[PDB]
RNA sequence: CUCUAACUAUAAAAAUCUCUCUUCUC
RNA sequence: GAAUCUGGUCAAACUUGGUCAUUUAGAGGAACUAAAAGUCGUAACAAGGUUUCCGUAGGUGAACCUGCGGAAGGAUCAUUA
RNA sequence: GGAUAGUGGCCUACCAUGGUUUCAACGGGUAACGGGGAAUAAGGGUUCGAUUCCGGAGAGGGAGCCUGAGAAACGGCUACCACAUCCAAGGAAGGCAGCAGGCGCGCAAAUUACCCAAUCCUAAUUCAGGGAGGUAGUGACAAUAAAUAACGAUACAGGGCCCAUUCGGGUCUUGUAAUUGGAAUGAGUACAAUGUAAAUACCUUAACGAGGAACAACUGGAGGGCAAGUCUGGUGCCAGCAGCCGCGGUAAUUCCAGCUCCAGUAGCGUAUAUUAAAGUUGUUGCAGUUAAAAAGCUCGUAGUUGAACUUUGGGUCUGGUUGUCCGGUCCGACUUUAUGUCGCGCACUGGUUUUCAACCGGAUCUUUCCUUCUGGCUAACCUGUACUCCUUGUGGGUGCAGGCGAACCAGGACUUUUACUUUGAAAAAAUUAGAGUGUUCAAAGCAGGCGAAAGCUCGAAUAUAUUAGCAUGGAAUAAUGGAAUAGGACGUUUGGUUCUAUUUUGUUGGUUUCUAGGACCAUCGUAAUGAUUAAUAGGGACGGUCGGGGGCAUCAGUAUUCAAUUGUCAGAGGUGAAAUUCUUGGAUUUAUUGAAGACUAACUACUGCGAAAGCAUUUGCCAAGGACGUUUUCAUUAAUCAAGAACGAAAGUUAGGGGAUCGAAGAUGAUCAGAUACCGUCGUAGUCUUAACCAUAAACUAUGCCGACUAGGGAUCGGGUGGUGUUUUUCUUAUGACCCACUCGGCACCUUACGAGAAAUCAAAGUCUUUGGGUUCUGGGGGGAGUAUGGUCGCAAGGCUGAAACUUAAAGGAAUUG
């Protein structure tokens, strides 16, 4: 209930079931689930969409329960992990969108403040992904780099 | 954010004792809380507690019997030399005949009398009486 | 829980916070700035000699109606001029004009005492002899 | 043990004041 | 092997300005205290007799007045009458 | 390279452009020499430390140097500057912050004394010398013990009284009286002697030395704080007292005196400084709603802090320490003695497996490792070789090849690193603590004690310093690191490589061997082959939403003020009341309309959104956001934040645009004693905007943010679940709208104290003397004053930062009665 960059106090979340092992009713194969994950990734989908597709259209409760590895971990084992992590990429996309809206109309100050907030969040997440060495130590965020990474 | 979990546990115990209850539900349930309540059980200030596995930090259900009157953490776990134990007991415990400054030595989490018996001392965790 | 930090590695900010707050006191600020040496009529001095310039009395405050018999003295150690008070019934006549007089503190930490306005100094000795010995006729002024 | 109704609506001007305050124990 | 003497070297110190710091006067100016039996008003404390106060701007013997936004520390915690 | 005794930018030559810093560098101040220590004292601390010891520096300020082992010496020289001295005017000689003493300074500090007796030191060395030093002189700096009377016998009295005929003996004692006696003794003098280098002085002691024992004790106070007077006289808000409150105005418990009394007492009073009081510096341990004090809000580097998780159990043996039950040992009641006896329920020393119970360890078994080998050394018997000393008995051995290494060495080998904590070596003496010790006691000192008096002796103990360093045992708490591209760990693997070199073939030079020794490189297998949860912490994806969040562009509404046309006709505005003003050129109203600019009524609420300002007509576009749902994804990415930044009401400032209303200035008409104020009519700047500034508000919930818990009652907004629910109508159903129940989040609200506050009151202002969840900012009585100055921002207005001198005993908060 922290809401890092606002005054919100919500706790809307999801409760992972107690049992780590596979559900009794699931009949699919772990290798088939991994193949499905690989195909979804090759279609050009981020891990969160892969998980949502496996939960909705199929009986996959969660990949770690069925296979034993996580979705991003499974993709990395097969070398399909994107060079920028998904959350940071989405933050980049949001930031470039707000910057476009700003440069198309100057007088909107609220979106300017929101862009400041988004840039602060981008800096924090970049620092985290840099100390873990997911990103190179020279990775940084300025104007026209966000567009290049997004496009 | 939750910085000192044992502080939350002891505060919950204090609040549920002052109101006259006989049970507490401590959520985060670390090692240190388990050892602290185990010492309190050994000295009788607590009843029959319980660890509830969640696969996520677990929880604890504590049974009381009204014998306790105050827990409390010394939140900065000060390095307590063996000479400074008596000063802490004087400043915290209400009388020399009872009370226990629960402190964590290299030989485990122990009451101050037991630590003085082992002739070993470390950091201070809290106080019970 | 409290305004001050409590961590085991927060000695620096606690110490500097105490050091910055200490200036709120008046004794500490006076002691560190050294205001007594620079601005006070005496620099850290309990007593000081001086020369009588003139012989004036000052009226008291509202609830107290009288004229306290003081004396204006120019200090010899540095040249400052201060009013001082001769404490007793018949001691004004004892001190004469243009004689060395040893002034002391007035007992109220360099502030005006009682109903006497704009004075901060007693008179203990005149022309080498003390006022109290003159007032009880134990010694007499040398009249030099 | 059963219910939601009645209603208003005046403003003229008017400054100032000197002393002196005094114990509560079977 | 003395005086003397060539070049350095350590360099005190002198002259000349420059600079800063502390004392140091100084025509005059703007103040603040204390003293409360001066004078002109009576702003505030009650609805202080124009409710009060804050920010900002203008004005005027003086407190103060006015304009625009606030706040109740308001004189209302209240119109499903 | 030079110089140095020697390392060293210590200096030179040539290169490189580096070194420190928000963990405060650099600069400034220090009425700063550092330390051992001193004062103060519940604990934590605050202040001081020029000076008896250790270091450093200096000899008026500066530089330079000879001699030596050692000096940048100064009671050694050279020169300059400052200050000076004798002078025969040519010259010469100076260094007290050494002991004395003087001038000056200032509140502030000693005699031109004796002497090498004692401590030592220098020298050729006992002997000489030493103002080092000791002795005396002055010395109320501080510190120790302590005189100023003690006891009778008498008169004036009081209490326990034999009872109570009034009594009253005083039966039993305790004081008060200029009555009255006998004693003792010093403070002083002083034969002596001791003392001392010689003398004082002290210890001893002749002879004197107490009656008012004049051999005479003061310093402050007597309203309160604060022990002791409402006694006498004097002065009358004078004189004066009074640290503060206060007394003094003709009866002063406070001023000046006399009497009495109180406190300390050879000391007491004042002044400044400082400590405890001060929980008024608050780490322990302060407060911020209104008393002083939460930055207007948000982001954010440094700093501080940061979820849980990685062997917990057991069984045995065994070592100390306890309390156990008693053994031996024995002692208290029995008194000149004891045992038999009365047991303190054993005053010394054991069985301490008597179960007991711990309180600490040590070794052992876990798939349970504690660094392991490589040679020693094999210490030790799983060795079995020759065998058995002795009862046929594994009690017990003489002993040699394997072979036990933690019983220990001394060597290669790898060492995750810390923070923490136990122990020890260390932290000079003096000081503090503290043991022993009759200096006559004590401050002290390190002395002393015991013989028969015939030399015999125990001492000169200990602890602490909390930081830094060194060693050591421990492994909870806190942090870091392994294996994710396997470049991971092991092995008799099996291959190759630079080598290295003991010996060996004499030695020396290479060539290869061999043996043994690190890796660089492949390949071969052994293995459970290697990735903790996904926080009722966070970020992100998705879903339907929700909102007067924000921007741009459009749309409407009546209203206002003008204008056009039209209508009639004396008034219309406005006010407490009037007047200024407009009106038969027909105003005020009357109908249509038109123009402009602003605004968004009623719906509008203890309702919503937003970080705060703030946001209210319709529609479209633009992006953003909270909340909920989620068996989605990453796995600590987080909380608060110095530096830095973004927004920031109104007002105000530059320009360009507009220009309706309302209205700072101004113009007046009233009211008044005045009214250039409030009431009224006009009325510029402004209000409304596009750019650029401004950064302040009672920017208020006067309540910082994040996190946990604690108590009952309803409603309300957004979301989501369920109802065998109700109307809806599209025949039924799906929605929607309600009804009931629950849940999450938000603005809120009622009751209550069982909690907190000085209360008003707060469901947080609670979980705070039973004081510690993390963290930022601010306040230390009022005024001066948010002033001056110095920075910095601004065109300006002004914003941020921001004292002191001085003055004052209160200012202030809440509530109670008038
Ligand atoms: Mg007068
Ligand atoms: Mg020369
Ligand atoms: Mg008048
Ligand atoms: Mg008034
Ligand atoms: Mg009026
Ligand atoms: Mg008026
Ligand atoms: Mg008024
Ligand atoms: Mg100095
Ligand atoms: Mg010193
Ligand atoms: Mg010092
Ligand atoms: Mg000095
Ligand atoms: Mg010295
Ligand atoms: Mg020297
Ligand atoms: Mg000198
Ligand atoms: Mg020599
Ligand atoms: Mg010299
Ligand atoms: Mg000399
Ligand atoms: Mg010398
Ligand atoms: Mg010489
Ligand atoms: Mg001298
Ligand atoms: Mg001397
Ligand atoms: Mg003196
Ligand atoms: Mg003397
Ligand atoms: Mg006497
Ligand atoms: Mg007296
Ligand atoms: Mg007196
Ligand atoms: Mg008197
Ligand atoms: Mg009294
Ligand atoms: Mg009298
Ligand atoms: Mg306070
Ligand atoms: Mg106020
Ligand atoms: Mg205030
Ligand atoms: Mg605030
Ligand atoms: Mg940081
Ligand atoms: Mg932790
Ligand atoms: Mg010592
Ligand atoms: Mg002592
Ligand atoms: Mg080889
Ligand atoms: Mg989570
Ligand atoms: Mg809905
Ligand atoms: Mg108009
Ligand atoms: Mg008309
Ligand atoms: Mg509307
Ligand atoms: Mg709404
Ligand atoms: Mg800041
Ligand atoms: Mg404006
Ligand atoms: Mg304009
Ligand atoms: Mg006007
Ligand atoms: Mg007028
Ligand atoms: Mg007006
Ligand atoms: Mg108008
Ligand atoms: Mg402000
Ligand atoms: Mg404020
Ligand atoms: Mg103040
Ligand atoms: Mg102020
Ligand atoms: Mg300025
Ligand atoms: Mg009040």
């Amino acid at each position: 209930m922290g809401r890092m960059h606002s005054k919100g106090k919500g706790m809307s979340s999801s409760a992972i079931p107690y049992s780590r092992n596979a559900p009794a009713w699931f009949k699919g194969s772990s290798d088939g689930v991994v193949e499905q994950i690989i195909k979804y990734a090759r279609k050009g989908l981020t891990p969160s969409q892969i998980g949502v597709l496996l939960r909705d259209a199929h009986g996959v409760t969660q990949a770690k329960v069925i296979t034993g590895n996580k979705i991003l971990r499974i993709l990395k084992s097969n070398g399909l992990a994107p060079e920028i992590p998904e959350d940071l990429y989405f933050l980049i996309k949001k930031a470039v969108s707000v910057r476009k809206h700003l440069e198309r109309n100057r007088k909107d100050k609220d979106a300017k403040f929101r862009l400041i907030l988004i840039e602060s969040r981008i800096h924090r997440l970049a620092r985290y992904y840099r100390t873990v060495s997911v990103l190179p130590p020279n990775w940084k965020y300025e104007s026209a780099t966000a567009s290049a990474l997004v496009n | 954010t939750r910085t000192s979990v044992l502080a939350d546990a002891l505060n919950a115990i204090n609040n549920a004792e002052k109101t006259g209850k006989r049970q507490v539900l401590i959520r985060p349930s670390s090692k240190v809380i388990i050892k602290f309540l185990q010492v309190m059980q050994k000295h009788g200030y607590i009843g029959e507690f319980e660890y509830i596995d969640d696969h996520r930090s677990g929880k604890i259900v504590v049974q009381l019997n009204g014998r306790l009157n105050k827990c409390g953490v010394i939140s900065p776990r000060f390095n307590v030399k063996i000479a400074d134990v008596e000063k802490w007991t004087a400043n915290l415990l209400p009388a020399r005949q009872f009370g226990y400054v629960i402190l964590t030595t290299s030989a485990g989490i122990m009451d101050h009398e037991e630590a003085h018996r082992k002739h070993v001392s470390g950091k201070i965790l809290g106080f019970v009486y | 829980g409290k305004g001050k930090p409590r961590g085991l590695n927060s000695a620096r900010k606690l110490r500097v916070h105490r050091r910055n707050n200490r200036w709120a006191e008046t004794t500490y600020k006076k002691r560190l700035l050294g205001t007594a040496f620079k601005s006070s009529p005496f620099g850290g001095s309990s007593h000081a000699k001086g020369i009588v310039l003139e012989k004036i009395g000052i009226e008291s405050k509202q609830p107290n109606s009288a004229i306290r018999k003081c004396v204006r003295v120019q200090l010899i150690k540095n040249g400052k001029k201060v009013t001082a008070f001769v404490p007793n019934d018949g001691c004004l006549n004892f001190v004469d004009e243009n004689d060395e007089v040893l002034l002391a503190g007035f007992g109220r930490k360099g502030k005006a005492k009682g109903d006497i306005p704009g004075v901060r100094f007693k008179v203990v000795k005149v022309s080498g002899v003390s006022l109290l010995a003159l007032w009880k006729e134990k010694k007499e002024k040398p009249r030099s």
